[PDB]
DNA sequence: ACTATCCCCTTAAGGGGATAG
DNA sequence: ACTATCCCCTTAAGGGGATAG
């Protein structure tokens, strides 16, 4: 059965599956000419004919969750024909992230424009537990088709006044809630975000929410917004940097195929407020340093699909702190690797402790972006980051765990000081 | 119209164009002088493509240029 | 706007531009990362200049680039 | 003194002429962010400072006629304080050719917007016979400031219903009025000018006036235009191929320097029209061809500047055949040549007579200019020629001079022999 | 029928680095 | 102070000519 894909109420075009399982896709001449005409992605051009390109693949398996357990363990509930792809799209594909919709060709079924059932205090808490069983994206046996990329265990929900009620029918969640994975995890970002934010970066605001037994992190979809009577909840296309290129969650890692600095610096030139973003994506990578965080793969940078095929960097999202991690174990900030490798001389230097400010310039050097720019993002880390550090401190709840934050504000400290000692 | 930034940005937005009008590759490389061939690359590699080349395919296609602010 | 229909008609205009603005071929140069032999270049010779080369000084310049019809 | 450059009434710029000589340009801030801006020159683009290039003289020379000794005839009347371009300029600087205007900048004085004094049957024969005595472009002793590029005799006149009354002010003139030389060159023209249109071919109307002892020419002019209102005469800017390469007079022929098929051809790429442009251009080869004109040197082909610096052909024109030359002397279609000429093997074909359409192909083959399109323009030409001619000649005046149509009708049959012969 | 590649050849863009006017 | 050139090096556009899918 053949795939509509909508966005906002909108054809876009429709996916199908062949016989052979080959996954097509093709626009709809209408789309093709509508305002609002854009690329689904980067990745899938708007042309005439039916685009038959592993890009077609691509794009939609990396709508699904990362993990090969978790795949199964949505086919589960929902009857789906299998772990396919095209499948479980067809079933749980409603609320992607982005804003592309998936409904089935023979069914149009005007489901919920704009419905939720608020949750009790207990049913929030039953969903915030779904991974304990065997019910994944804490989508219970109780009208729910959401769906979220990634590998740790979350699941979106919307947000109306003081409640979070349960998505019905297309209706847009507005806030992605993550759950405890690497312990208070929930606690890690909540910090890692906040820090962040505080030191000029792009970021979504984040709040934790307290459920008993189970402490679940609450962000907020910079993929969202409200129209213009507070009516509608529109979705803002995106793609993450997997898409864009058209390649497979298995490349997240600039260590298996993946993109890094360079490819994506080099596609921001591209950007609507390219010399901007060019900058704060490097701004970023010294952050990444700093704090230590190691998630920094493709599918974890995402560009906004405006219309006529335009794009900017999305604000960054997921960061989480791989130091509270040191100690207890073996693990230590010799074993820190950065996701994506800035250059250096010995070939390409990817150790938070054997990085040094001389490394970052050397990047800044070949990739041709301003010296005289990277020695300002340099320098304004070298005299904010205490600032940043305290005033966040000062914030924390008074129940917030205590090591997270010093065996996270320490390390970074001493990472910090190679900074002042220069600039 | 469409604000583009990129070559890529252009290419697409002109293979578009063209495939709309149902023009071929061939058609437009012999009304103004150029190759086939260069129409093809300009429509996968348009990163590196001689601006001359650029305006003749354009012209091809009936269509002109302008520049606007970024906004 | 004016459209324009050729590489000469483009550096014309794009210098102007730059004029207007008091900016140098260095100061853009460095911002975009290109040489400001390649911006002298550009305006003087734009017939034969990469379409990347074309966006990154249309980039610093602060300006876009959309195609309208010739009328 | 400054010398100003206004347009249909609005400031440009204004010429300088410094002490050392040097002749200089600036624009005016206040155009150069005009509705109208457009270069004054394709020689002379728009940009801050002061123009300092040979671009600037050679623009403002190729204003004035091409003979040292129509020059000196203009410094007698005015007295001028030289030949020297500006001077002369400064002088008869009102109704120059396009829409450039030169008033001394010390000199506001708002001549007449729209005036004329309509002149007598007599006065008319009058001016039409000033290359007599010693009186250049018709300026008798009696509020004259015109002028017209060239080399034989001529003066261009103000065109009020019946009238041919003398342009008063900065009035622009309508028709550019020629005298004889060659002989009846009047009629050669107006004759060669019918067949041109005839032809499919961009030129401008033309009709001769009768004064006693003295024939003239009266062309109508594709440089002005009445405006909205019937009320203001508009002059429409253009240049000749000269100017835009920013090349003296000097080099009109391509047998001295000047441009040519090629040159020509590929500027026209970059018109508004181009592909159209680009053929007529061609098309006009040809026909040079068949009436064997010996003219084509840049000072004849002119682009119109638009605003923002665009362009296109002017309909051609000055269309004279040196046929009626064959004959009474030594002169024989074997001394005829192109003024521009058209490639071939052993180098570049430039001789009518020895020309064949070949010849053309083969130049129609390296600029790559479609084949498929040359092999139209021949065929075109090879089933046109002789309704073209008869439907013209019982049109020419039951007094038009005979030899002229049997000796440039005659040739140019045997030429067009070849084409049928193929096409 | 239509577009993507290819061998092959010459002219050159654009980055390094850098000075003549 | 600012732009036009330059020696020098590598990668390549684009025209010829032309076929694999
Ligand atoms: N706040 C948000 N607003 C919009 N889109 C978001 C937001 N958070 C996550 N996403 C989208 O969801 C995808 C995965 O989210 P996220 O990186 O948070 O997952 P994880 O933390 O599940 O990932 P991983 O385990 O691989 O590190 C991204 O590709 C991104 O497009
Ligand atoms: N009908 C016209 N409309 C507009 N401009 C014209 C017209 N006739 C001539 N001109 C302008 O005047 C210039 C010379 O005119 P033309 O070629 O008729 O002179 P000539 O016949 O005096 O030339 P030559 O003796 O060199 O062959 C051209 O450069 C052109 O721009």
């Amino acid at each position: 059965p053949k795939l509509v894909t909508w966005m906002n109420n909108q054809r876009v075009g429709e996916l199908t599956k062949l016989a052979n399982g080959a996954h097509t896709f093709k626009y709809a001449p209408e789309w093709l000419a509508s305002r609002y005409a854009r690329p689904l992605s980067l990745s899938l051009p708007l042309q005439r004919g039916n685009i038959t390109s592993d890009a077609v693949f691509n794009f939609f398996d990396n709508l699904l969750p990362d993990s090969p357990i978790v795949r199964d363990r949505i086919v589960k509930r929902y009857h789906a024909k299998s772990r396919q792809p095209f499948d479980l799209l067809s079933e749980i594909g409603r609320d992607s992230v982005g804003a592309v919709t998936l409904i089935p060709e023979d069914e149009t079924v005007t489901h919920p424009i704009m419905a939720w059932e608020k949750l009790t205090e207990a049913r929030l808490e039953e969903v915030l537990t779904a991974y304990k069983a065997d019910i994944p994206l804490g989508m219970i046996r109780e009208d729910f088709r959401i769906s979220v990329a990634g590998a740790q265990e979350k699941t979106a929900l919307l947000r109306i006044g003081n409640d979070w009620c349960i998505p019905k029918g297309i209706t847009p969640t507005t806030h992605i809630i993550k759950l405890p994975i690497l312990s208070q995890s929930v606690d890690n970002e909540y910090y890692c975000l906040l820090l962040a934010k505080e030191l000029g970066l792009n970021v979504p605001d984040a709040e934790i929410i307290k459920a008993g037994n189970v402490r679940a992190l609450a962000v907020e979809r910079f993929d969202r917004r409200w129209n213009a009577r507070r009516t509608v909840l529109l979705r803002l296309p995106q793609e993450d940097m997997c898409q864009t290129f058209g390649l497979p969650s298995s490349v997240k890692y600039e260590s298996d195929g993946g993109p890094g600095i360079a490819r994506i610096m080099a596609f921001l030139m591209g950007s609507s407020e390219a010399l901007k973003d060019r900058y704060d994506f490097m701004k970023f990578q010294v952050f990444q340093w700093l704090i230590g965080a190691t998630q920094g793969h493709a599918k974890n940078f995402s560009v906004f699909i405006q219309a006529g095929g335009s794009y900017r960097l999305t604000p960054f999202y997921d960061i989480i702190s791989a130091f509270p991690v040191l100690g207890g174990t073996g693990i230590h900030i010799s074993d820190l690797k950065l996701a994506m490798g800035l250059n250096a001389s010995k070939g390409k230097k990817t150790a938070i402790d054997k990085i040094y400010p001389r490394h970052f310039l050397a990047t800044a050097k070949v990739l041709r972006f301003p010296e005289v720019q990277m020695h300002e993002i340099l320098s304004d880390f070298a005299r904010m980051i205490p600032a940043a550090l305290d005033n966040v401190k000062t914030s924390l709840p008074t129940d917030f765990p205590e090591n997270v934050v010093t065996a996270v504000e320490s390390n970074v400290l001493r990472l910090h000081g190679r900074l002042s000692r220069e600039y | 119209f469409q604000k583009i930034y990129s070559p890529t940005q252009l290419a697409n937005a002109m293979k578009l164009v063209r495939q709309q009008n149902g023009w071929t590759q061939s058609e437009l490389a012999k009304k103004i002088g150029i190759k086939q061939a260069t129409i093809s690359n300009f429509e996968n590699n348009p990163d590196n493509t001689t601006l001359t080349t650029f305006f003749k395919i354009l012209q091809s296609l009936e269509l002109s240029m302008t520049l606007c602010d970024a906004k």
